[PDB]
DNA sequence: TAATAGATTAGAGCCGTTTA
RNA sequence: AAACGGCUCUAAUCUAUUAG
């Protein structure tokens, strides 16, 4: 079970972009179930498989397949080992490019089930993110778009707001999947189409990051799509702007070549690099760039 | 005469010209982009003359701000004007405006009368417009090129401004008992007794019995609770709890709505054991599903609920969880529960997961929604409600119609 | 009836400054933002793994169709979409002939010696794991 | 910008345009006529555009039956419309009805 | 020390770019000033 | 004195092919001895240099 | 320390490849 | 581990309460 992530963690010290390919993936026709069709049926998505593999290769080879069109989206994920918080940050530079580095150095909360940052760890995380933004765009970000899969406690938000510089309104977003709102369509046989946002509160909403697509004439999700709960539990911001920025973050999935994913890519990449970091022993000053992780 | 000519500003408009050239070549049309088809050596001006006059079908001039003043493109455009006069064909020249820094009031007179095809900020939709024009004027493989053709048009498919109505998952609680009662069974209720085994929903909270039922309802299984003074029980109106206006050192608000939530869940659990439906223990909650053969042709209201799949049987089941954050609602969750022959549940859960995925391979929004609605209607006692026995005189009323939503933007369903 | 507001789908940049929605269409139409000159693939796996990777790389170089092209776009071939050379004849191959730790250590030492000792430059190491 | 422009049919309608031009210079106003001032051995359309949108107070359109349908007059009047929009000058476009043959309806919808 | 600091500046620029930056670099041409 | 050696040594752990190019090499014409020809006369060897 | 609930959260597996 | 989703299972924590 712990082969890929451990291998990436071991290779992390000396930066080596590595892409792990299962032998059953490239040649899925050779290996079967010994009584019929192959174990992995890639016939319908072979072109999609090549799309994803080529995109990942071009990304790890130092290429930028697609960009996005003064706000730092800092999405952090908590991992169970002591709990380790590992973050991925994204923002736009002066030259219109999308700086999509990581925010690595997973900060360790010693409490077993408290997926929250201690004041010192939260201070370190936010000052690292702000220093990265300052060195990249030569100035402090207007508004850091901190987000996570968990609700922020009072103490870590106070630490964030006391470490932040002036004129930097910081906003926290809690993005949760598997919330049971199976909204259907009564007339047609085709599900709700991707992009619908249900404003259930001025701070909390249901965002349909995935669903039916007019362009693909089909659905990103099998069955009925599951909306993702977007809660602005901390910070002051408009719900519509938050949903728009979440859908914007839903496009940077370089690890795949897909229209969009059910969750913002920042959270997913932070979770992946956190799994890599926690797979093996500690690494001082880790690479912090997803070509070495995904 | 079957050939497309693309004149352009050579020094600073190459990239679009090449992209359009290979795109048109991939579409089957014959192109004469100069930087891609002009042979080395040949007299370039004489060859351009020959192409424009002898075999060019249509002339595409780029209207970039660097162009419209370049001598070469101007000369090819003058020859194109001459061939337009000779051929007497409308819109032989089809200008393309890729630059956004020039206005339509700065275009040279030779093509100012003709309408420029929009390429300002979207080359692919501009190419779709250009190909629409080419089809209109009948400009001059049978499987590969149609994919690119459809991709050009489908790259910009969007949401049509149409109104759509949605059946959601939540079911509103139309009415509820007005009073939540904490009975004082300090010694009447056994301390090692299980409250979940009560025939009616209650919880042992703070050495009180919190319930929606009357104090004398818990008699058959709790005989010693009889002869209980009604003054000891403390009663709080449910409306105050739901509105959040009630908050006391006795019970906090959040605890109070958590208590009524778990009361609703327990009421559901104790109700469906009566509603002629068997249960399946999922990891987090219980799913209620009807056995095979208990429904006429295994359908309720023109929607089937149990059927045959690969020698085994599938049953549509639901799981309930009440929540009160936006409003008092009951969230439902759909599942497929799998059996040997509709009577015997499958013990192994890996086979259950595999069979659930297999049955969910081809089930979609219409099937899921119709089956959920049919199951909810089958559980219903009256026409538009489901009764939960929270009290011998008080019942929880669950609506039959889920929370309907509506939207201003939607799609055209592919056929 | 509750109003489901609409969030318009954002568009992502591509080559020449153009914007599209699906990567699978923006790449096929215009191509990636920055230009690399090619991918010198390094493969750390068995001989059968190298053969399988070579065969699939040659298959990638030519366009490959989905079963239903409308919903999921075609792949026009690596050179067509990225404009970059990723040929199978430029492969740096490192043949291999607590169990988790040792299995990791095999590929790890191969890659470390390759990146340190050997002179051939590799941009991305394709660890073709067996099954 | 200080000039007066006269657009017309070139083969047929020359006498009136030439007479009007010469009278206009006699009065002191500057004119640019394609049969008088358009120099030989130049880019005639390029200079026509440069004169329309660089030095032109007024743009006069002789409205003979053939001139209205004439392609050169149509292009000249189209860029005249564009420059009229640009300069915001009122009544920058002046038609001249010289033929009793064509009626009010017969004139092309632009200059009606 | 001065050699150490001057080396360290170009150094940590190179490691920060090799670790953080997405773009691949085949060879780093340290244009040493004069 | 030991800039190049130290720089190449400190890059050895994280394998990074580095080439140190002096400014006085790449654009030798600009830097002049303040009284005449450039301090490094590469005119005879330019191609070789490039080589 | 154990139990009974709801709300959050995290982990892994397992199957299908998104109705034309 | 090309990848994204649907589901399934498990565990933990935070509240409040009861028995230790
Ligand atoms: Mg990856």
């Amino acid at each position: 079970a712990q082969f890929h992530d451990q291998l990436k963690a071991r290779l992390l010290e000396h930066t080596i972009p590595t892409q792990i390919l299962r032998e059953s993936t490239l040649a899925w026709r050779d290996f079967k179930n010994t009584f019929g069709a192959p174990i992995r049926d890639f016939s319908k998505i072979e072109g999609h498989l090549a799309w994803t593999i080529s995109t990942a290769a071009y990304y790890k080879a130092g290429g930028k397949p697609w960009k996005l069109g003064g706000v730092c989206y800092l999405g952090l994920v908590y991992k169970k080992i002591q709990n380790a918080c590992c973050a991925a940050q994204m923002f736009l530079d002066n030259g219109d490019g999308t700086v999509f580095k990581g925010e690595v150095g997973p900060w360790y909360n010693p409490e077993k089930g408290e997926y929250h940052l201690k004041p010192k760890e939260a201070k370190a995380l936010l000052t690292q993110a702000l220093e990265s933004y300052k060195e990249q765009n030569k100035s402090y970000p207007k508004e850091v778009f901190i987000h996570a899969r968990t609700r922020f406690n009072d103490e870590e938000w106070n630490a964030f707001n006391e470490v932040t510089p002036k004129n930097t309104n910081l906003v926290g977003v809690t993005i949760t999947k598997s919330k049971p709102l199976k909204l259907y369509k009564t007339e047609g046989a085709f599900p709700i189409m991707r992009g619908n946002a249900y404003i259930v509160d001025e701070k909390k909403a249901f965002l349909w990051t995935l669903g039916f697509v007019p362009k693909l004439q089909s659905t990103l999700s099998m069955e009925v799509p599951n909306p993702i709960f977007i809660e602005i539990n901390k910070g002051e911001a408009e719900i519509q702007q938050v949903l728009k920025d979440i859908l914007a973050l839903t496009k940077l999935n370089y690890n795949a070549c897909i229209y969009a994913d059910g969750e913002p890519v920042t959270l997913r990449f932070a979770n992946k690099i956190g799994e890599i970091l926690t797979a093996s022993t500690e690494i001082k000053t880790p690479p912090l760039a997803f070509k070495y992780y995904i | 005469r079957n050939k497309i000519f693309i004149s352009h500003a050579t020094p600073e408009d190459d990239d679009f010209t090449r992209w359009l050239s290979l795109k048109l070549i991939g579409l089957g049309y014959e192109v004469w982009c100069d930087i891609l088809f002009l042979d080395k050596g040949v007299d370039f001006w004489s060859t351009i003359e020959k192409e424009i006059r002898e075999n060019t079908c249509k002339f595409l001039i780029v209207s970039s701000t660097a162009g419209n003043k370049r001598e070469g493109v101007l000369k090819e455009l003058a020859v194109a004007t001459k061939v337009k006069k000779h051929l007497q064909d409308d819109m032989f020249i089809i200008p393309l405006a890729i630059d956004e820094n020039l206005s339509y009031d700065d275009i040279n007179i030779e093509i100012v009368r003709l309408n420029a095809i929009d390429f300002k900020k979207s080359w692919a939709k501009g190419l779709q417009d250009l190909l629409d024009a080419f089809e209109k004027q009948n400009v001059p493989d049978h499987s590969k090129s149609n994919l690119l053709y459809q991709q050009i048009f489908l790259h910009d498919k969007q949401a049509i401004e149409k109104e759509e109505t949605y059946d959601s998952n939540w079911f509103p609680i139309i009415s509820f008992p007005n009073e939540l009662r904490f009975h004082r069974y300090d010694w009447r209720l056994p301390k090692q007794f299980d409250v979940r085994t009560l025939a009616f929903p209650a919880i042992r909270y703070k050495e009180y019995l919190c319930t929606f039922a009357w104090e004398y309802d818990f008699i058959h299984q709790l005989p010693k609770t009889e002869t209980y003074n009604g003054q000891e029980s403390i009663r709080i109106s449910t409306s105050d709890i739901l509105s959040g206006r009630y908050d006391t050192d006795f019970i906090r608000n959040y605890e109070c709505q958590r208590l009524i939530v778990q009361l609703i869940n327990k009421a559901f659990e104790l109700r469906m054991k009566d509603k002629n439906v068997r249960e399946y223990q999922m990891s987090k909650t219980f799913a209620y599903w009807i056995e095979k053969g208990k429904l006429e042709k295994d359908k309720f209201e023109k929607i089937k609920l149990v059927g045959k799949q690969k020698n085994k049987y599938w049953h549509f089941g639901i799981s309930a969880a009440g929540k009160l954050y936006p409003s008092p609602v009951l969230m439902v969750s759909s599942h497929i529960i799998f059996t040997m022959d509709g009577i015997n549940l499958i013990k192994s859960k890996s086979i259950q997961h595999s069979s659930r995925r297999k049955q969910g391979k081809n089930w979609w929004n219409d099937k899921w929604r119709e089956k959920l609605l049919a199951f909810i209607r089958f559980l219903s006692d009256d026409q538009n409600a489901i009764y939960l026995n929270v009290g011998s005189e008080e019942k929880i009323l669950i609506s039959n119609k889920p929370l309907k939503f509506f939207g201003k933007m939607s799609y055209v369903t592919p056929s | 009836m509750k109003e489901l507001i609409y969030i318009e789908e954002p568009s992502i940049l591509f080559a020449h400054g153009q914007k599209c929605t699906d990567p699978r269409d923006g790449l096929a139409l215009f191509g990636p933002l920055n230009q690399i000159y090619g991918i010198k693939s390094g493969v750390v796996g068995t001989q059968k793994g190298l053969q399988i990777f070579k065969s699939y790389l040659d298959k990638i170089q030519k366009p490959i169709y989905n079963h239903n092209n409308i919903t999921r776009p075609m792949f026009p071939g690596f050179e067509a979409v990225f404009g970059c050379k990723w040929e199978s004849q430029n492969i740096v191959f490192k043949e291999i002939t607590k169990r988790t730790y040792d299995l990791v250590t095999l590929f790890n030492d191969k890659i470390i010696t390759a990146n340190k000792n050997d002179e051939e430059r590799v941009d991305v190491w394709f660890v073709i794991v067996p099954e």
